């Protein structure tokens, strides 16, 4: 009926950021996680079914690094252009009080894969229960990525989504509130 | 820190048609966004995307001794990924979640706008379609479409405008892959 | 099984 499975990776200088991760059919199927060294499955359930030897994503990443080194010294030392991301704020399901929802900040189109999320309660910022993933590859090219927020629906509280790019000349604000 | 930014990104991409029979696979290379070299399975050997990658694929192709990795990749790679993985995403179905209710706004005067959220799903095939005491309503009725929620799953609203008439009954039906039959949930 | 990372080739520089 037709599929899709992409391993995209990528290397940003002169932050050192690298990537590696699966992607069927534009869902993440896991990344590594550069620092510990070890497989992240998207879901605990792809875990006990299928495995990946990290080191084999390290030794690639490496290579993506070399070969940043020479295009880069080859495009005439031409740096990429910031792509501002267009964001959007919305909740996991339907909203209703006292019943456990997420909230969910989806930052789209942009490019280069370094962007700070903030997630604001009333003012002050929330980071308990929080979680996000890695950049997600557009077949354009550009990025994707999801930021979670769990919380419990009330009639005044307000949530904001906070998001930080180069792009972007100024922080950019996404309001959320039950009406 | 406004310091350049030099991006680098590879895209090692399997395409399967009609299940895993008929597959394709690409070994895209690019600087920034614009890719500049990559090997095209139905092609056989790497091809230079744009100038700066002219350089690339000449070197590439003199090493017969990759040319066969990449040429049986679509087997070595892409068919036997596929297998492993196909019992959790190619056969994945979750159960569509739908609830029905009135819109916390009503941007459209005294007409009364009608939300059928479908939460939860997967895969993203699914249809939605709206019913009153009987019959379709085909006009006055957008959705968002479909939406990703990230973590394998979907969801979509098919909101209806409706002219409010006590007395009538609205059903709201949907059809996915993971149903053994239609979902229905009324609103009165 | 497990999944198979297909290898980055390297460029000359």
């Amino acid at each position: 009926e037709e599929h899709v499975i992409i391993q995209a990776e990528f290397y940003l200088n002169p932050d050192q950021s690298g990537e590696f991760m699966f992607d069927f059919d534009g869902d993440e199927i896991f990344h590594v996680d550069m620092a510990k060294k070890e497989t992240v499955w998207r879901l605990e359930e792809f875990g006990r079914f299928a495995s990946f030897e990290a080191q084999g994503a390290l030794a690639n990443i490496a290579v993506d690094k070399a070969n940043l080194e020479i295009m880069t010294k080859r495009s005439n030392y031409t740096p990429i252009t910031n792509v501002p991301p267009e964001v959007t704020v919305l909740t996991n399901s339907p909203v209703e009080l006292r019943e456990p929802n997420v909230l969910i900040c989806f930052i789209d189109k942009f490019t280069p894969p370094v962007v700070n999320v903030t997630w604001l309660r009333n003012g002050k910022p929330v980071t308990t229960g929080v979680s996000e993933t890695v950049f997600l590859p557009r077949e354009d090219h550009l990025f994707r990525k999801f930021h979670y927020l769990p919380f419990l629906p009330s009639t005044e509280d307000v949530y904001d989504c906070r998001v930080e790019h180069w792009g972007l000349d100024e922080p950019l604000l996404k309001h959320w509130e039950f009406d | 820190d406004t310091r350049p930014r030099f991006l680098e990104q590879v895209k090692h991409e399997c395409h399967f048609f009609n299940g895993t029979e008929r597959v394709r696979f690409l070994d895209r290379y690019f600087y920034h966004q614009e890719e500049y070299v990559r090997f095209d399975s139905d092609v056989g050997e790497y091809r230079a995307v744009t100038e700066l990658g002219r350089p690339d694929a000449e070197y590439w192709n003199s090493q017969k001794d990759l040319l066969e990795q990449k040429r049986a990749a679509v087997d070595t790679y892409c068919r036997h990924n596929y297998g492993v993985g196909e019992s959790f995403t190619v056969q994945r179905r979750v159960y569509p979640e739908v609830t029905v209710y009135p819109a916390k706004t009503q941007p459209l005067q005294h007409h009364n706008l009608l939300v059928c959220s479908v939460n939860g799903f997967y895969p993203g095939s699914i249809e939605v379609r709206w019913f009153r005491n009987g019959q379709e309503e085909k006009t006055g009725v957008v959705s968002t479409g479909l939406i990703q929620n990230g973590d394998w799953t979907f969801q979509t609203l098919v909101m209806l405008e409706t002219v409010p008439r006590s007395g009538e009954v609205y059903t709201c039906q949907v059809e996915h892959p993971s149903l053994t039959s239609p979902l229905t949930v009324e609103w009165r | 099984r497990q999944l198979y990372p297909e290898w980055t080739e390297a460029q000359r520089l």
